[PDB]
């Protein structure tokens, strides 16, 4: 679940897959500018820590 | 911890453009319309809105 | 083990030494722009802008 | 050897504020803070790369930065990384600057123009350093245990290490049209800039020369240098010149790696 | 606190310091340090530059 413990969750640390849940979300950009505006909850991990 | 990669927009000038799905962990995609972006020297995009 | 159009080379060994970078930038550019997923490409880059 | 920062320039990307509330496009442009090392060192990322200098040599004194599609170099003092107190340069390659900063809720960097004019971005950044093992000391001490930890090197071996780097787009300007007496001249300089213009079936296409028009007015031609033949990078504030994209690979440097802490 | 200070004729420092308590608080409900690259847009007051 997203923002706590296992957000993102790896087989292995060499697998290549991988399940990543932390309800990235894209925004309209503002007038006049160019930057790809989007929010994010944080890392589940530094929460665990 | 994960790590949000965002690679740089891509301004279509005088046109439309369509979004493609793609198999990534977490992917999000969108196209917005109307926007007429600056830079440092002037706006390119030439066409209004 | 990288390819340029139908040229099929070694990585090691591309057909622009030497001073692939000077003699051509954007063709060398676009060159290593196709490679990206080659595991070969590193390899590729040092020769590519490599000379004396 | 390779000298990879060849095909690579500074750019002009937008900074939040400029060390006085107000947003303009600056040549130090702040990108992401990376601080993954346990006793405090951070590794801040630049815009304007800096430890080669313009001619694409490797110097410790100039460093690089673009100035409306043109490249110069500054000395390499003056460059100050700061937070609530004043920070300690540690390395020094490429866009990466290495900083062991006192705890504050921002960090700017700055450093002199061609003509000594500061050029700062500041970013908001909450830094508070937990240095390992059980204590909250602040300095080391003379006497004391030896636990492990990890930090950043100055070495620039192999690391293993990826930056997407791409093509820069077309650079739109306004001041290479001058308009003399019903006709309007484009400057020159190497750039072969790309023009769209309204007037009498217009033009299409880029010169590489100078030209005129004869016929319609400034707001109908325009600029936009499409330079190519260099790397610039893949940063959110720089557009792309093409959908499926091209993408690149630079190792960065100052891997991480074991030490000891007392 | 808060001190204002320059350079005599002789570039000996003149200073003075008075007791200040200085904690500004953004308009706002959020006390963020430095404005962002993406945001809303709420009115305020501040102090002008021009003289007339
Ligand atoms: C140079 O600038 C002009 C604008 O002054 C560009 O012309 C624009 O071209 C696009 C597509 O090429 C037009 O978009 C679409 O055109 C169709 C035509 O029927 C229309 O039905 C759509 O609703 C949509 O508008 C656009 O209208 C047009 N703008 C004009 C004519 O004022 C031109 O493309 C630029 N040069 C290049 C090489 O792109
Ligand atoms: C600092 O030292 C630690 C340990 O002294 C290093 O962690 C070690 O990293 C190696 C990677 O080469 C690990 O080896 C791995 O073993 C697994 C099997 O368990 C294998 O699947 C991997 O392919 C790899 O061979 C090693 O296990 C690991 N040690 C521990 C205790 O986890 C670390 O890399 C050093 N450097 C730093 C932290 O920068």
């Amino acid at each position: 679940q997203p923002g706590r413990f296992g957000d993102i969750q790896s087989r292995t640390v060499e697998s290549n897959d991988l399940y990543a849940n932390t309800a990235l979300k894209l925004a309209r950009p503002s007038p006049g500018m160019v930057h790809v505006p989007y929010t994010q909850t944080p890392s589940g991990f530094k929460y665990w820590l | 911890e994960y790590k949000t990669v965002v690679p740089s927009p891509y301004v279509k000038c005088c046109g439309a453009s369509e979004c493609s799905t793609k198999e990534k962990p977490d992917y999000q995609c969108k196209v917005y319309t109307g926007v007429y972006p600056f830079m440092w020297g002037g706006a390119y995009c030439f066409c209004d809105s | 083990m990288c390819v340029l159009a139908n040229a099929t080379f070694p990585c090691f060994q591309p057909p622009c030494v030497p001073c692939c970078y000077e003699n051509n930038a954007e063709a060398t550019l676009r060159m290593l722009e196709d490679n990206v997923d080659r595991p070969g490409y590193y390899d590729l880059l040092q020769a590519a802008l490599t000379c004396r | 050897h390779f000298n990879v920062y060849k095909a690579t320039r500074p750019y002009i990307a937008y900074c939040a504020d400029c060390g006085a509330g107000h947003s303009c496009h600056s040549p130090v442009a702040i990108e992401a803070v990376r601080s993954e090392a346990t006793d405090g060192m951070l590794k801040i990322q630049f815009s304007a790369q800096i430890g080669i200098d313009k001619s694409d040599n490797h110097d410790y004194t100039k460093i690089r930065y673009a100035d409306g599609h043109a490249i110069e170099n500054a000395v390499r003092s003056s460059l100050k990384v700061a937070t609530s107190g004043d920070c300690f340069v540690h390395g020094t390659m490429g866009h990466f600057i290495l900083a062991k900063c006192p705890p504050g809720e921002f960090l700017q960097v700055s450093i002199q123009d061609t003509r000594n004019a500061v050029r700062a971005c500041r970013i908001q950044y909450h830094h508070d350093p937990q240095p390992v093992g059980r204590e909250k000391f602040t300095i080391r001490p003379h006497y004391g245990k030896e636990i492990p930890c990890t930090t950043y090197q100055q070495t620039t071996a192999k690391t293993v290490e990826e930056i997407d780097m791409h093509m820069p787009p077309d650079t739109p300007d306004r001041t290479l049209l001058s308009q003399q007496s019903g006709n309007v001249k484009i400057t020159v300089g190497g750039k072969k800039v790309k023009y769209n213009c309204t007037c009498g079936t217009g033009n299409v296409g880029t010169t590489n020369s100078d030209m005129t028009i004869n016929t319609c007015l400034i707001e109908q031609c325009h600029v936009s240098v499409t330079d190519h033949k260099k790397w610039q990078f893949n940063s959110p504030f720089v557009p792309r010149a093409d959908e499926p994209a091209r993408k690149g690979k630079v190792h960065i440097p100052f891997p991480l790696d074991n030490i000891t802490c007392r």
